[PDB]
């Protein structure tokens, strides 16, 4: 615990402190639908679209509320967005706009045009470990930032990690993000990024994100996950069965953090200890990472996404496209009254 | 190897939230 310890402990109680502001005082109907021309489908929604007064373009995911309740997702959504209309972090998509009508939620956050780095990663196959563990730095900040606001992530996974203008990482879907300061006991995730414990049905907490992460960086290095099959059972009788195989071409420093953070026993895994992050930041496999750095975004990036102009979507896979109907009834009011 | 039986198998696209 020296001197750069005691600036990142200083550093997040200032973050703290402006995160709880906006937590407690959340911000509430600051577009509407009109104010924006809608352009092309993202992501399944998501949509591209182009704000009228200033020409900016953002990406707005749409919610239908009737969806919403159906899926058992309505206190997840209230999560969503009061969570991101209070988080303020280099790696995390911007919140800008967001409001509702009769039959919609709207979130209307910073458009990152370079695309998901699930689509870079397949399309390479897998990315070197210089690569990776640039990458991998911004997630390990990321969530010091939000673990330090009793913050739990619960979806990583490249499909959304967006890739910015500048090669860096924006972390977007907040829809399984909780504030919890005990345990929490949802089965929520991706099947391949699940911990054991969510699996088993336990009490879990922020530990987690770790196992994640975990297994983020294994897919990033070896293109494909540590754990696959055709059918989720089948993945999740791999994910507690306690054993992992790495590929040949993984350093000495990469398997050995990776045993640490697919630790089964929680008593052991990497970031759940009594050092915390630091057991993480300060493992071999990252002597080179300049935390600092990386944070002012002062290291060169891997790659720059081919950028065409404003607008363009050429990083990102072609959705149907469906209408957005408003019904002339108010749908679901009394559920979604706080967003 | 491992990439082959990966490339072959059906969760190579995109993976929903359970
Ligand atoms: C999903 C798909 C594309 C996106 C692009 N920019 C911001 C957020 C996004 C979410």
């Amino acid at each position: 615990k020296g001197s750069e310890q005691e600036s990142v402990k200083e550093f997040l109680a200032k973050a703290k402190e402006e995160f709880l502001k906006k937590w407690e005082s959340p911000s509430q109907n600051t577009a509407q639908l009109d104010h924006f021309d809608r352009i092309k489908t993202l992501g399944t929604r998501v949509m591209l679209v182009k704000h009228k007064e200033t020409g900016n373009h953002y990406a707005m995911k749409i919610l239908d509320k009737q969806k919403v309740v159906k899926l058992k997702q309505i206190e997840h959504t209230l999560n969503e967005k009061r969570i991101l209309q209070a988080v303020n972090f280099p790696f995390l998509v911007k919140l800008e706009f967001s409001f509702k009508d009769n039959s919609n939620l709207y979130m209307v956050m910073e458009y990152v045009p370079g695309g998901e780095m699930f689509s870079h990663l397949r399309r390479i196959g897998r990315f070197s470990e210089p690569h990776a563990r640039f990458y991998a730095a911004q997630i390990v900040l990321t969530f010091e930032y939000l673990h330090s606001l009793d913050l739990i992530y619960r979806d990583l996974k490249p499909e959304n990690l967006l890739i910015d203008q500048q090669g860096y990482i924006q972390v977007t879907d907040f829809g399984f993000a909780k504030r919890v300061k005990g345990r929490t006991w949802t089965l929520c995730g991706t099947p391949e990024y699940l911990a054991p414990e969510i699996i088993l049905s336990k009490g879990y907490n922020k530990a987690v994100d770790w196992w994640a992460l975990g297994v983020l960086i294994y897919e990033m290095a070896a293109g494909y996950p540590p754990f696959f099959a055709d059918q989720p059972i089948q993945i999740y009788e791999k994910i507690v069965s306690g054993k992992v195989r790495f590929p040949s071409h993984f350093s000495s420093d990469l398997k050995d953090l990776l045993r640490n953070l697919l630790q089964v026993d929680l008593t052991k895994r990497f970031g759940n200890l009594k050092n915390g992050v630091n057991d993480i930041k300060n493992h071999k496999w990252f002597a080179t990472t300049d935390w600092i750095a990386i944070y002012q975004r002062k290291v060169e990036a891997p790659f720059i996404p081919k950028f065409k102009g404003p607008g363009d979507t050429s990083n990102f896979d072609d959705y149907e496209e469906e209408e957005i109907r408003v019904s002339i009834n108010e749908k679901c009011g009394k559920e979604f009254t706080e967003f | 190897t491992t990439y082959a039986d990966f490339i072959a198998s059906g969760r190579t696209g995109r993976r929903n939230a359970i």
